[PDB]
């Protein structure tokens, strides 16, 4: 999804690994969603179930998890090349953990998303419901991480420009 | 004249008897009774839930047709089809519609 960034949420640390810890047979469990949305997934259902290998309750321990910079932001192309007939679209990118700030509005980015769908348990047999969701692998910035860097060009040519000059070179 | 619909419903004109509307109560209930009356407002073509197919797979059998018209319908627990009941799966075009207005007067 290319285009402009317009709207940008909030960081918030997404659970991946959490420590399962249980205050009995002290038992570990490494438990990963199934939702499509996370890294390793299935369709399935994420509505914290209460499944366990061993039927134990479980308490995710923060001294030695694993968090992920969580911040969705969205994409909206110019309407310079919008014909008549057909509209724009919106969908949401993630960001990753090592790009804290990196995605203000008003600037323009390029990034690379896998397009999934969430499953859903309304029903018996799931119809025609899916909605739109982007998990970005990679996101790239064109304007504020990258920079066109000088070469062989911004050092000769500048000291030449400002010597055998005609009067002044402001005029 | 069978290549097209039947049912024909007759009609009846001149009758000796009409009835203000102020008159009936619950003496005159199910009577075939005269009554005029100005006409405030009309609706028009209004799609009635008359008959939704839902497919079902477990005797080689659609289910239906079924009646959910503000005439009659039926209610859950004595299925016309010998009460059966199945899977359901909702359609898009299946779905045969019956003409249904409702007059002020």
């Amino acid at each position: 999804v290319e285009g402009i960034v317009t709207k940008c949420s909030l960081v918030r640390p997404k659970v991946v690994r959490s420590v399962h810890y249980c205050p009995a047979t002290k038992k570990t469990i490494e438990r990963r969603y199934s939702d499509l949305t996370t890294l390793v997934a299935f369709p399935s259902s994420s509505v914290y179930p209460t499944k366990d290998e061993e039927n134990n309750p479980l308490e995710t321990e923060y001294g030695l998890s694993v968090y992920k910079d969580h911040q969705t932001i969205t994409i909206q192309e110019m309407p310079e090349k919008a014909p008549a007939g057909q509209l724009p679209r919106s969908v949401d990118v993630i960001l990753d953990d090592d790009l804290v700030d990196k995605a203000k509005p008003g600037d323009r980015v390029q990034v690379v998303g896998t397009y999934r769908c969430l499953p859903g348990k309304k029903g018996g047999y799931t119809s025609g419901t899916f909605r739109t969701v982007l998990i970005a692998c990679n996101v790239k910035q064109m304007s504020k991480d990258a920079q066109p860097s000088f070469s062989a060009e911004d050092i000769a040519k500048i000291k030449k420009f400002s010597k055998t000059r005609s009067k002044d070179i402001f005029d | 004249y069978d290549r097209i619909t039947n049912h024909i419903h007759v009609r009846i004109s001149h009758l000796p008897l009409v009835e203000e509307l102020r008159s009936l109560r619950q003496l005159h209930l199910n009577q075939l009774i005269r009554t005029s009356g100005v006409v405030t407002s009309c609706t028009g073509v209004l799609p009635q839930l008359s008959m939704v197919k839902y497919n079902c797979n477990k005797c080689n059998f659609v289910l239906g047709p079924f009646c959910q018209s503000q005439n009659q319908e039926v209610k859950p627990g004595s299925c016309p089809e010998c009460q059966s009941a199945g899977p359901f799966e909702v359609n898009m075009e299946e779905t045969i519609y019956q003409n249904y207005q409702r007059i002020r007067i």
